[PDB]
């Protein structure tokens, strides 16, 4: 069980947000889906929540925005928000609508659970800037503290690349012990820059994998950890 | 919308509570769930309609409602605790969630930050662009300043520096950044990055004319 959301993470303003909540695992037909959202550094909202049968809740705030379907074969639950602001921009998440019967009470729903096995059903989510900034690729340099220590420290320099975000991996995702990624800075460009650090106490091959999506490149970048043989 | 305190704190072993305020219409009728986010991923559902919680989340977590106020309670806390606690109920068929709240965890051990100052590689200056990368790690409380330095005089412009932010150790870490052209990196003596921490500073310095 796993659900996935996807979609463009950069839309430009007044234009449609559509993303796609694909559902592993799990059959949409006795599955409420709904859509929530957060915004950079601020309360979750709600956006709305498609029934097994088909029908439909949304928020009051944005209905008129706002248009959820699902396709039971392909597993697959739509989101489109249209005339997009920056005030859209957000971290936008599927999650299940698992209700059940409280004996007493009677029925109700959690987000982010599933109905019988009380399992936790969130997606991952995905982060969608709304801006007319174009995609700019990451341009990968390799960082290395030369300029004799117990403790080499090395890393990858991921400069200057739009929209966010990246994800860096070292050795084919082998090699995780002593790693760090640091989040992204923004800089004067108007472009995203975040650097990647192994901390080793060698006798290995270190190679960076970054990737990012939004310009579907893809770099493995070797970092030499050697330093008074190639300087000398 | 459901009313949250910003924040809370406490200490490592104490216990904690969280309070979520609605109305008669949502809360006072209708279940409360709440749910963690740590600031490295994404939601995660902890108890769900009242006290129930799912798989895998602690025994330590548990709610409560007493009219129109829900409460989360955290028995004795934990590292790992340190998140954003969200409450969220329904109206009717509306659901509507809370303000938010982030949890401070005191009393862990302090920790100087490791500083690395990076200096531009050789492929970078090949592209006439030259960025120092100056990263913090393993530093606790997760609050430090950056300055910058050439030949013993503070730069203000073009330096960019990320807030604080929770690391695998669970203590904090930053990083800072001067972008500058390749002339301007071979024009100087030296350039520092220099972290202060508590009333203590960690300087590393890195020198073009040497390297």
């Amino acid at each position: 069980v796993q659900l996935q959301e996807s979609g463009p993470s950069l839309v430009k303003p007044s234009q449609t947000l559509s993303l796609t909540c694909t559902v592993s695992g799990l059959s949409l037909s006795d599955h409420n889906v709904g859509w929530i959202r957060q915004a950079p550094g601020k309360a979750l909202e709600w956006l709305g929540v498609i029934y097994k049968e088909g029908d439909k809740d949304y928020n009051p705030a944005l209905k008129s925005r706002l248009s959820i379907t699902k396709d039971n074969s392909k597993s697959q639950v739509s989101l489109s928000l249209s005339s997009v602001t920056t005030e859209d921009t957000a971290t936008y998440y599927c999650a299940t609508l698992g209700c059940y019967f409280v004996e007493g009470v009677g029925y109700d729903c959690t987000y982010g659970l599933q109905h019988t096995t009380f399992h936790d059903a969130w997606g991952q989510g995905l982060l969608v800037t709304v801006s007319s900034a174009s995609t700019t690729a990451p341009k990968v340099y390799p960082l290395s503290s030369c300029c004799s220590s117990s403790t080499v420290t090395l890393g990858c320099l991921v400069s200057s690349y739009m929209p966010e975000p990246v994800t860096v991996t070292w050795n084919s995702g082998a090699l995780k012990s002593g790693v760090h990624t640091f989040p992204a800075v923004l800089q004067s460009s108007g472009l995203y820059s975040l650097s990647s650090m192994v901390t080793v106490p060698g006798t290995q091959t270190f190679t960076c994998n970054v990737a990012h999506p939004a310009s579907s490149t893809k770099v493995d970048k070797a970092v030499d950890p050697r330093c008074g043989k190639h300087h000398h | 919308v459901l009313t949250q305190p910003p924040s809370v704190s406490g200490s490592l072993g104490q216990r904690v509570s969280i309070t979520c305020s609605g109305s008669s219409s949502n809360i006072g009728r209708w279940g409360v769930n709440w749910y963690q986010q740590v600031p490295g991923s994404g939601l995660r559902t902890i108890i769900y309609y009242e006290s129930s919680r799912p798989s895998g989340v602690p025994d330590r977590f548990s709610g409560s409602k007493s009219g129109n106020t829900a409460t989360l309670t955290i028995s004795s806390l934990q590292a790992e605790d340190e998140a954003d606690y969200f409450c969220a109920t329904g109206d009717y068929n509306i659901a509507v969630f809370g303000s938010g709240t982030t949890l401070i965890v005191m009393g862990q051990p302090k920790s100087p930050p490791s500083v690395t100052l990076f200096p531009p590689s050789t492929e970078e200056l090949n592209g006439n662009k030259a960025t120092l990368v100056c990263l913090i790690s393993d530093f606790y409380p997760g609050s430090v300043t950056v300055v910058w330095k050439a030949d013993g005089s503070t730069i203000t412009r073009n330096v960019e520096t990320t807030r604080a932010s929770k690391q695998s150790n669970s203590k904090y870490a930053a990083s800072s950044y001067l972008s500058l052209t390749s002339s301007d990196w071979k024009s100087k003596g030296s350039y520092s990055c220099e972290v202060t921490h508590e009333g203590s500073t960690v300087t590393k310095t890195v020198k073009p004319s040497e390297c």
